[PDB]
């Protein structure tokens, strides 16, 4: 109760001082001067297909996406793991086990046919 | 308008 | 095994006689050739040792560390480099020939065949390190820094001599291939214990012990970077190396006098990490977490459990790795503002993202996270604890309670948080500093994969 | 554009029960100066902000489209069998 | 918390000697409990960095389908047949209750779900009962439609979620049938 | 920004709900209303208790194996 | 300073109704509330000899600080709040555009340009700046954390840089 | 009444609650004037050097190192051995080591106690 | 959160003051200085500067608070405290 | 629950404590005591895999319901009657399991009722 005239011009002097700074931290008109870069050609290609904007076109350059994304981020990683385990480590005896399927009366094991005993009669309980 | 945002040099 | 020996020995014509300006160029170029070399040694047998020669052998439990060493001796090379750019060349070459005959003193000790010449250059380490650490040293307590060190281990290492002479005249050899096979069990009698805190008290020394441990706070803290470094990543080891070849023939006093000793370690190590949580000196905490691993493997050998020493082994390489990249982080930060106070420089990612990075993955291998090789072999030994004692357990899970207490707490002040507006002396980083950061870490995650040959002769 | 300021008496304070609090302070003797600072969440579209029941049974009108239909798709499954 | 709470019941089912129960449970537990987390952070992006009950109001017609996701994933929390609730909150509610168990085992499980009843809707009030209570800058917003996808490709699972995978999973649960029904 | 904010909101009024968020949040909500009373009578068994439960006092001793106070 | 009735009060009446719009959260509620706390703060600024001025004080601080809500409503961006400090990990010094490598340098040639304009002015009004703020300087340094402006002809406001160059308060 | 607050070594007496920041004299009005002019040449000294275009380097602050001495390198010089910092050092010390060593001792018998005559179970302990 | 301008958001507050039944519209000015220029004191200020916080999101310091005062030497703040240069 | 207020508020004696329960033979009072057996034998869950606490009496209608749900498959929304006549023996011993336990509680008021007649008369 009350800014004295010494800090008054300190503020406004300190103010528009940092919005000059501001004014001074625009991003320039030129940024970025960038020195040439590399632009690969198939990508050239398959963008160049889809700019008309045909809805047809632009559902295939994302199936194109994900196809690559199929081939060697998902289909390139099953071929190595499938070589991988039933070539390699099943090749190790015990590496992968596997617990015998519920096999259930009616059924017939592949090779002897053996039908597993029939089920007896219940008890004969009904709701 | 944008203003400009500085980072630690990072080429090295 | 000349096959190390001699090209290190030859390094001190090289760097002495190499022009002004290489040195350097010259001590690296070099140095990396002969840790390829010292590579070979990775060939080992089951459990017959590699014997050279009649008074040179390694076996599982030597090669780690050899590698360790000669490795080692090109990083504080590159280490040096900015703290020493300014003295005069003849010094300049003085300094490396002191590296040189350090590591050089420490490949014959680590493969010596004869106790009595581990034992002659067992001690010899410490002439070359008085000299780092006195004459090198920056701050002035320096100077009452290395009376502490040398007094420190020789006030062992003479009982040890006087117990090594008698076995020689007792048994009539001191050859680690005759003293095993020709073990015999070391009595109760009070003469014996005697022998046997004779044999044990020179490598406790320099373990360290819980109370027996002034010398790394006083000498660490203030030992010059390259010095720094090679004081805990091995020259801490040498009474380790030599504990589990010397506790062949101290059976079976050892189970029953080594309580005094678990004690001590035990407490000190949750005590060193409580503490070490509580400096206002950085530098000075991996010196007190050093200790706190280190207290570790001291447990490892007095159970001498076959697992605990398996961690042992794996540990000593670990913590000897991972103190390496904390005196080098924590040197970063000094020659920039000339402090080792983690107060004066806080959030240091704001302005050096990647020394940062560096930062956390060496403070997550001091948290011992597995895979990584810190884990495994701290974990052995606390099962070889629990086979010893079920209850162990908490006072050591109680050091699992305060190494990631501070393990991270630097990060959170020093490289993590905010950053202080008045220093403007922080620069951009050197890539010196992130290469030789990258030779610092990037080993531990990949021998982690294969841990058996730095997992020690119990294999 | 310029996130328009509209008019001063579109969110005024009559209608709204900031008077039925500012009396309030009349039935002790004085006045509330902050009642058309707030009579735009009162007054606008945000009025008569929708009950706890009637939020809790959002869509059931168009649930009730969906009701006849699945009784009815239902009666269907064994009726026409 | 109704989280702390919730992992507080899991092993309740084992600690009664069932453990698919109690595994079922956190499959839902993800299912409800991201949402309300999910939409909790919308109200934080569309009204600005916000997050006290008490700041805001109105939020059912400014705020509708985050108001209709907040619905459903309490409803799902709280027990309601033939969602999340049913074949995990309502099943494990049940099994603790006539399952062998210690009297406050059971008494926390029967206040706590009234408390997860409870304080749901509490939020859901503070959230959209009540006049808006946020600077007269309206910024409160959802149209950006990927927050929308995201949100209703989790709506499938807190409403549906156990019913998909009901069947499906073979019964490693020893049932009771009949059973006292208070 | 200035090429954007297609929800371009204003001072003090209703945020501009577009129909959108308002269909679609009476969608789902019909569809789960659809989704959970279509069971609450389709297998309303599951949620009622399907299998009743017998009051033990309603048991007679002859079915139940204890001879009344006269042996 | 010391704090007077007057600076104390006001500190007192921003907590006690952040309290109470926090307590009643609606706003009516606490509308009526803190309307009527303004009457029962005005209700008695007549008091006699400034012993029970301070002494009624001494209670006003009482049933406040137990009348403080104690779980109350901080704004994120203000201390005690979710978007306190937040934005400080963004926050990055000005000096850092010093070091920029000469290939960075030339990618940004402007605002270097304009950075170097800025620090021109920073020096060649840095020691005008500080030999006029010295000559003002009453005898024993300061006597409070003030600063004096530019008051002369061609001067700049006295330790301006940093405070001019602060970082903004949304570095992003 | 109410509930009355009380202060604590981490619940410390609010500011406003203690009537004795209440109690206005002469002496602590005249006292402010004193710490306001010394922050005041410390605020000075900390911005006339930081903002000085000059000073390349880091500039110290004299209470930094006066108190990284004193917390690690002042404590012998003015240690004194007084009967209570014995006992300290002995409950801190030798004390909790002879616990570790009455509990670990004990335990380490007591499981010799059970191999001897066969009462220890060792069906699968074969990683000695 | 739009780029926000100072402009804007002192229209804002010259609302909250006409919106002050006290403050009457006509009584509107960039420079309304509460106590003297206008009659509301101090403590007729500060439930204001809360009234403003309120709507604004920030809260101003305590030490400027009470005394930032006048309509435009508050905005000067906001645009401090925003630090736009619009 | 009615038995757990008389066996702690009431009387124990008179209420089967669920450890303790049974404390008569199941001959007591009920005899002909011909064993139950259910069908699909110790073989059956075993190559059924079934699991043990689930191996009950009911098993016969257990392994059957997983039968067609081997080949329900895809469609999950199948084998509701082979499921809930699975419940029904669950059912059945359930409420066997109900009558075992008031079996008892019956037997446990006479037998208060028993020894006060038998040894009160002197
Ligand atoms: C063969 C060797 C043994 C026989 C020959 C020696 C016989 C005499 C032994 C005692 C000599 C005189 C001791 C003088 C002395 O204590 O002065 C006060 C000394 C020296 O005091 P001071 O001068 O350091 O005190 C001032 C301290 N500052 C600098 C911080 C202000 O007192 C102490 O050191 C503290 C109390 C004694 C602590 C040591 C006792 C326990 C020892 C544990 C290790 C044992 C191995
Ligand atoms: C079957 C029912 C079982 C019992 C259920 C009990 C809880 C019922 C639901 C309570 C909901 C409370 C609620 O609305 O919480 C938010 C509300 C916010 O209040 P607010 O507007 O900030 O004003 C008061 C503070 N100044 O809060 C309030 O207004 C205060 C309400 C207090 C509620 C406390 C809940 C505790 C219940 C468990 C107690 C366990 C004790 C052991
Ligand atoms: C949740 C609610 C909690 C809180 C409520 C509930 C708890 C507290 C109840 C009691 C409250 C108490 O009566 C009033 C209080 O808060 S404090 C003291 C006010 N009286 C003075 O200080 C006397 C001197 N008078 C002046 O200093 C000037 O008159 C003044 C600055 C006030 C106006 O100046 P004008 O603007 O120029
Ligand atoms: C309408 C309220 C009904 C409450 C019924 C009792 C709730 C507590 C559990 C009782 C059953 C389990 C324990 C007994 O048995």
């Amino acid at each position: 109760s009350g800014y004295t005239p010494d800090e008054k011009l300190r503020l406004q002097q300190l103010r528009e001082l940092r919005r000059r700074w501001l004014k001074d931290q625009e991003l320039s008109p030129r940024e970025p001067v960038l020195p040439p870069r590399r632009v690969w050609p198939m990508e050239q290609f398959w963008n160049k297909f889809l700019q008309d904007g045909a809805p047809w076109k632009n559902v295939i350059y994302k199936t194109y996406r994900h196809s690559i994304f199929a081939v060697t981020h998902v289909l390139i990683p099953v071929w190595i793991i499938h070589y991988y385990l039933k070539y390699h480590v099943t090749a190790k005896p015990y590496t992968v086990v596997e617990r015998k399927p519920r096999i259930f009366p009616g059924d017939t094991i592949l090779e002897t046919g053996e039908v597993i005993p029939l089920m007896k009669e219940f008890p004969d309980q009904h709701h | 308008k944008r203003l400009f945002i500085i980072k630690p040099s990072g080429f090295y | 095994m000349l096959k190390i020996i001699i090209p290190t020995t030859m390094l001190l014509p090289m760097t002495w006689m190499s022009k002004h300006n290489m040195i350097w160029i010259n001590a690296t170029v070099h140095s990396l050739l002969i840790s390829l070399i010292s590579l070979s040694l990775l060939n080992q047998l089951g459990e017959n040792s590699l014997n050279f020669s009649l008074t040179f052998f390694s076996d599982s439990l030597s090669a780690p560390l050899l590698v360790l060493t000669t490795w080692l001796l090109p990083l504080m090379l590159m280490a040096s480099q900015s703290h020493l750019s300014k003295e005069t060349t003849t010094r300049k070459k003085l300094y490396i020939t002191m590296l040189i005959l350090l590591q050089l003193f420490l490949i014959m000790t680590f493969t010596a065949t004869e106790l009595i010449l581990f034992y002659i250059l067992f001690e010899a380490t410490l002439v070359p390190t008085l000299i780092i650490i006195t004459r090198w040293g920056n701050q002035t307590e320096r100077l009452n820094a290395g009376l502490y060190f040398l007094f420190y281990t020789l006030a062992g290492s003479l009982p040890l001599l006087v117990a090594l002479v008698y076995i020689q005249n007792t048994t009539g050899s001191l050859n680690f291939l005759i003293i095993h096979y020709w073990s015999h069990p070391l009595s109760n009698s009070w003469s014996n214990i005697f022998m046997w805190l004779a044999c044990i008290m020179a490598f406790m020394v320099k373990m360290p012990l819980y109370g027996l441990h002034l010398w790394l706070p006083k000498a660490h803290v203030e030992a010059p970077i390259a010095g720094s470094m090679v004081l805990a990543a091995v020259l801490l080891k040498l009474g380790g190396y030599g504990m589990m070849r010397i506790t062949t023939i101290l059976n079976p006093l050892t189970n029953y006098m080594a309580y005094p000793f678990l004690m001590l370690s035990m407490w000190g190590m949750i005590m060193t990490s409580s503490i070490c949580l509580r400096q206002t000196d950085l530098k000075s905490l991996i010196a007190y977490s050093s200790v706190s691993h280190m207290a570790l493997v001291i447990v490892a050998i007095m159970i001498q459990t076959p697992w605990s020493f398996m961690g042992a082994t794996a540990l000593m390489i670990a913590h000897g790795l991972t103190s390496s990249m904390l005196f080098c982080l924590a040197n970063t930060n000094y020659e920039r503002v000339h402090s080792r106070t983690m107060i004066l420089a806080r959030g240091l990612q704001t302005l050096l993202p990647l020394m940062a990075t560096w930062w956390l993955m060496a403070s997550l291998t001091n948290l011992a996270l597995p895979p990584s090789i810190n884990l495994i072999g701290e974990l052995f030994i606390i099962t070889a604890s629990f086979s010893w004692s079920n209850i162990t357990i908490i006072l050591m899970g109680m050091n699992m309670m305060i190494t990631a207490l501070y393990s991270l707490y630097m990060l959170i002040t020093t490289q993590r948080g905010k950053y202080t507006h008045h220093i403007n002396n922080i620069k951009a980083s050197f890539t010196r500093e992130n290469a030789l950061m990258a030779l610092h870490i990037l080993p531990l995650l990949l021998l982690t994969l294969n841990p058996k040959m730095i997992l020690g002769p119990l294999y | 554009s310029k996130m328009e300021l509209p008019d001063y008496k579109q969110w005024k304070i009559e209608g709204t029960p900031l008077e039925t609090v500012q009396e309030k302070l009349a039935a002790r003797g004085l006045r509330d100066p902050w009642g058309r600072n707030e009579a735009w969440r009162y007054s606008g579209g945000f009025a008569n902000n929708v009950s706890f029941v009637g939020a809790l049974l959002k869509g059931f009108k168009w649930g009730f489209a969906a009701f006849v239909v699945a009784v009815g798709a239902e009666y269907y499954l064994e009726s026409q069998n | 918390f109704s989280t702390s709470s919730q992992l507080g019941l899991m092993m309740v089912t084992i600690g009664i000697n069932q453990p698919h129960l109690a595994f079922l449970h956190i499959c839902m537990h993800a299912f409800f409990k991201a949402m309300l987390f999910m939409c909790s952070g919308s109200i934080i992006h569309s009204l600005n960095d916000e997050q006290d009950i008490r700041k805001m109001g109105g939020l059912y017609k400014a705020m509708p389908f985050t108001t209709t996701a907040l619905i459903i994933g309490s409803l799902a929390l709280t027990g309601m047949p033939y969602l999340t609730g049913f074949y995990s909150k309502d099943l494990i509610i049940e099994a603790v209750n006539m399952s062998y168990t210690n009297a406050w085992a059971l008494l926390m499980t029967l206040i706590a779900t009234s408390l997860t009843a409870a304080y749901s809707t509490r939020i859901i009030f503070f959230a959209f009962l009540g006049k808006p209570r946020f600077p007269p800058l309206v910024l409160i917003n959802e149209n950006n439609p990927l927050l929308i996808n995201s949100i209703k490709r989790l709506l499938i699972g807190s409403i549906f979620a156990g019913f998909i995978i009901s069947n499906n999973i073979p019964p490693m649960t020893v049932p009771n049938t009949t059973m006292p029904l208070y | 920004a200035g090429g954007g904010v297609h929800i371009e909101p204003r001072y003090r009024q209703f945020p501009q709900l577009t129909r959108s968020q308002l269909i679609q949040a009476e969608f789902f909500s019909a569809t789960m209303w659809f989704w959970i009373l279509w069971r609450f009578w389709h297998d309303s068994d599951a949620v009622l208790g399907h299998f009743p439960y017998p009051d033990p006092s309603q048991w007679t001793d002859e079915e139940l194996g204890i001879l009344p106070d006269d042996e | 300073a010391y704090l007077t009735h007057q600076q104390k009060v006001l500190r007192l009446y921003k907590r006690a109704l952040r309290h109470l719009e926090s307590w009643c959260v609606h706003r009516d509620k606490y509308r009526y509330f803190a309307c009527l706390m303004r009457a029962r703060f005005d209700e008695h600024k007549n008091e006699k000899d400034m012993v029970k001025a301070t002494q009624l004080l001494r209670q006003a601080e009482e049933e406040f600080w137990y009348g403080q809500h104690p779980q109350p409503y901080i704004f994120p961006e203000s201390p005690g709040g979710t978007s306190y400090e937040r934005y400080e990990c963004y926050k990055v010094p000005e000096w850092c555009l010093d070091d920029w490598h000469p290939s960075e340098k030339a990618m940004y040639p402007d605002y270097f340009a304009k950075r170097e304009q800025w620090k021109r002015l920073r020096r060649e009004s840095w020691e005008r700046e500080v030999k006029q703020l010295q000559e003002e300087t009453p005898p024993g340094g300061p006597r409070t954390e003030a600063l004096p402006p530019a008051r002369k002809e061609g001067d700049l406001p006295p330790l301006w840089w940093h405070i001019v160059t602060r970082p903004r308060e949304r570095p992003m | 009444s109410f509930p009355k607050y009380k202060p604590s070594r981490l619940a410390t007496l609010p500011a406003t609650l203690d009537p004795a920041e209440y109690d206005i004299s002469p002496e602590t009005r005249k006292a402010q004037a004193e710490r306001l002019a010394i922050r005041s040449r410390l605020k000075r000294e900390y911005l006339l050097q930081y903002n000085d275009p000059n000073r390349l380097g880091v500039i110290e602050d004299p209470a930094l190192i006066r108190w990284t001495y004193a917390r690690s390198a002042n404590i012998y010089p003015n240690f004194r051995p007084t009967p209570k910092t014995s006992l300290l050092g002995a409950l801190f010390g030798i004390g909790p080591l002879f616990f570790w060593y009455y509990v670990f001792k004990t335990d380490r018998d007591k499981k010799e106690k059970l191999i001897q005559e066969g009462k220890l179970d060792q069906t699968f302990n074969i990683s000695y | 959160a739009p780029p926000l301008t100072l402009e804007a958001i002192k229209d804002r507050v010259l609302y909250v003051l006409k919106l002050y039944d006290k403050i009457d519209p006509e009584k509107l000015s960039v420079n309304s200085h509460f106590m003297k220029d206008l009659g509301l004191d101090s403590l007729d200020q500060v439930e204001i500067i809360m009234a403003m916080e309120d709507e604004f999101g920030f809260e101003i310091p305590d030490i400027d608070a009470e005394k930032l005062m006048c309509p435009q030497e508050i905005v000067d703040y906001i645009a401090d405290k925003k630090d736009v240069y619009e | 629950g009615a038995h757990l207020a008389r066996r702690y508020l009431g009387d124990a004696s008179k209420e089967p404590d669920p450890l303790r329960m049974p404390t008569f033979p199941p001959d007591y009072g009920f005899p002909e005591r011909k064993e139950r057996e259910m069908v699909a034998t110790q073989q059956e869950m075993n190559d059924a895999q079934l699991m043990l606490q689930q191996r009950d009496y009911c098993a016969h209608y257990l392994i059957q319901l997983l039968k067609c749900k081997r080949d329900s498959f895809p469609n999950f929304l199948a084998c509701k009657h082979e499921q809930h006549d699975w419940d029904y023996c669950e059912h059945l011993d359930y409420v066997k399991r109900m009558k075992e336990f008031e079996r008892e509680r019956r037997l446990l008021q006479r037998k208060k009722r028993r020894e006060q007649r038998e040894a009160e008369m002197a």
